[PDB]
């Protein structure tokens, strides 16, 4: 509030009133984008090449209200993080402009890729054999069958179940193996504020109709329903899914599935467990690796543990297993 | 009727496709590289375009950026042969994502969805 | 010829008479064994326990006469290059003996592994990804299919060649694949001398059949029919396999295909000349590393170029290309 | 008439062969692990044997070593789920080595050649 003579010798900063038009284009600003001040103020910001997106953030902020951090923007040769902080004048307190606040960001990402990635190249060399073994094993089968299935000819319609679902057990496997080359490839990241229970619940709403099916004693209790977090939700989303995902079958018929999101101070705890095989003392941190079971979580390590942070471990108890992980609400705490 | 533009760098891979949507109720026309995909949108009208990313000539994420500055209400569904999570900048600009697998149930429903 | 004080301070050798028993024990032979001379002296060789095929190689060496050399024999935690040479008493000049040699060898492959395997982790990361994408390719129409044709219900018959072949193209891509993936995995290799024509026309014996098919004028020349190497027969054989494999289709349909092996001083050249489409200046090497075509040389390269030696390149001529490698007759010079 | 022993670790890659091999004119008894496939050699008449290699117990591998020692005469066909270029020490003192594919003409004419 007073002085706007320093408010020029540090980051980053571009103002869009009720329209998406700059008042102040940072110095800084300037010293990424090629263009002054001057020659670009009062202009609309969906305007410029290369662009765009900067824009239709701010737009469905206008229309949300509630602001957004992004990690993770290729502008041109350069990785970004971006942060999105609508306001409001006091005097009138209106629905007034939007302030997108940039972080100098390439000479951090790229010197956090070669600690990551130049390691990421060893895991899938061991691994990348290791599972491409798993891979003709049931191509062996499902190639075969055509080389069984084509001489009787036309069966009764009964090869049809161990065709497809042998077929199909492999190709989620393709899926799960695909997924796990994802973890290669990518490195978006989005955080936003939302309520984790209006997550929870929104997740159990998709599986239902097969929880439905193997008539599960479903149980989910928490200390409190007004639970906001900032964490990239389209992929803590993910997170669920997949304990769910195995805390599926892994109780299967007539089993049980019990979650519990307990907040504490500063962080949340969701929690995952299921009755009948428990895994040993061994198993504590050694699925965590690729690894699969007689599963794959993977991902949904660095996902949870490297992504926002925090972990994502597991149990034994209650003659079954729980699936635990915690992250602070405000990632901004690092 | 709707009528969509499908393009793809294989040719084993576009045939696959025009007669699974043919079967649910469309008319496909096929188009092969990003700039002849470009001349199959202009003088014409298309509902709908699905979309890969590595091919020749340009990248379907350039690509659909193309389809988007041009027709400021166009219909984007982006559906690469290296398809997770959509997870590249370029893509918000596009609609909706598809994963590509055997599994055709994801695009029909997307299809459907993005034609009212 | 003497002395036979000195024999003992060096390296490690055996000597089997005609049966299998050791008339001197070197010191150094001991020093890896763990026996000692005598307690060893006069013994069989295949007694000895994880012990065996040294044995069983020695004997068949005894019926073939030709000695060996091999390289890569794990025996317990160690690696190994041994050297087998069978040998004749002057004075009787009779079928005598067998000499097995041994080079101290650990403190070596294994310092020679890490400038290796260490960097074989890093393209098994951007092409495990970049070819793992290739996978899906085909798994999609392969998978697709069976949720394609599995709604007729039965076709006329002709729903066969649209299914095995495209499931069959993708098939041998994924042993194509494998075979990459074994480039990984392993590191034997079994040195012999044998007449390089007289393989050069085994591996054609092979193809005939559809070679015959497309009716090529094939065509094979060479200034030498006697024309021996030292080098991992078993081995250069694939080598061989896979020019010849590409340059099948490469000119396919009445296509001609024309192998040349000529003798060099120290070297010898196998060229597999085929017409057609040349591949142009760029992609002089760039078809070197894992890379397919509108093939997969890959193995192909470290074959010649890192197991035996020398160089597997390619060059254009007359409207067509060439698969040229040469490796000295015997690796002994390196 | 021929019996053969085929051993492997999946219970669904096992019901796969024994029903490909009772098509050419052989009768199969599956065994499972390694130890139970020795048990299953020794008081009896089997004149040939499918081997994997990674597997619970032991080592294929090592198991094939095990079949060498007792019977010298004994026939041992390799065929791991991990199968290309013959290429570790052990292998030499079994006889033939086959590659895992869907393709099932391989082994076929290598179990037919090694019963004359």
């Amino acid at each position: 509030f007073s002085e706007s003579i320093l408010e020029s010798l540090e980051t980053a900063i571009i103002t869009l009133s009720k329209d998406g038009r700059i008042t102040e284009w940072n110095k800084k600003a300037e010293q990424l984008f090629g263009l002054k001040k001057e020659n670009v103020l009062g202009r609309r910001l969906k305007d410029l090449p290369d662009f765009e997106e900067i824009g239709s953030v701010a737009e469905s902020v206008f229309e949300n209200k509630e602001p957004v951090f992004l990690n993770f923007y290729k502008f041109g040769e350069r990785y970004f993080n971006i942060r999105f902080s609508p306001f409001r004048n006091a005097k009138t307190q209106l629905l007034e402009g939007v302030i997108i606040t940039i972080d100098d960001v390439t000479e951090l990402y790229k010197y956090e890729e070669e600690r990551k990635r130049r390691e990421r190249l060893s895991i899938l060399g061991e691994m990348t054999a290791r599972v491409a073994h798993e891979i003709r094993n049931p191509i062996t089968i499902i190639g075969g069958f055509i080389m069984r299935m084509k001489k009787h000819l036309d069966d009764p319609e009964t090869l049809k179940k161990y065709i497809n679902i042998i077929t199909n057990e492999l190709s989620r496997l393709e899926t799960i193996v695909k997924e796990i080359l994802e973890y290669s490839k990518e490195r978006v990241l989005e955080f936003t504020e939302f309520n984790l229970n209006e997550l929870i619940r929104e997740v159990y709403v998709l599986f239902e109709e097969k929880i439905r099916k193997m008539n599960i004693d479903f149980c989910f209790e928490t200390d409190n329903e007004d639970l906001r977090v900032e964490a990239d939700r389209t992929r803590i989303k993910q997170v669920l899914i997949n304990l769910v995902q195995n805390a599926i079958e892994a109780t299967g018929e007539n089993g049980k599935i019990k979650i519990t999101s307990e907040d504490m101070y500063t962080k949340v705890r969701v929690s995952v467990w299921n009755s009948g095989p428990p895994i040993p003392e061994e198993l504590k941190e050694k699925i965590f690796s690729p690894f699969f079971t007689t599963l794959g979580l993977s991902i949904c390590r660095k996902i949870i543990e490297d992504e926002h942070g925090g972990k994502i471990w597991t149990e034994n108890r209650e003659n079954g297993v729980v699936f635990i992980f915690e992250i602070p609400k405000t990632p901004e705490k690092r | 009727m709707k009528r969509i533009l499908v393009v793809d760098d294989e040719p084993n891979i576009r045939e696959l496709l025009k007669e699974e949507l043919q079967e649910e109720g469309y008319e496909i026309d096929t188009a092969e590289n990003g700039e002849e995909a470009l001349k199959k949108f202009f003088s014409g009208n298309y509902d709908l375009v699905i979309l890969d990313i590595e091919m020749p000539g340009i990248s379907g994420l350039e690509v659909a950026g193309e389809i988007r500055k041009k027709k400021k209400d166009a219909k984007i569904i982006l559906l690469t042969a290296y398809s997770h999570y959509r997870s590249d900048m370029s893509s918000w600009a596009a609609d909706e994502y598809v994963v590509k697998s055997f599994n055709f149930d994801e695009l029909k429903e997307k299809v459907k969805k993005l034609l009212s």
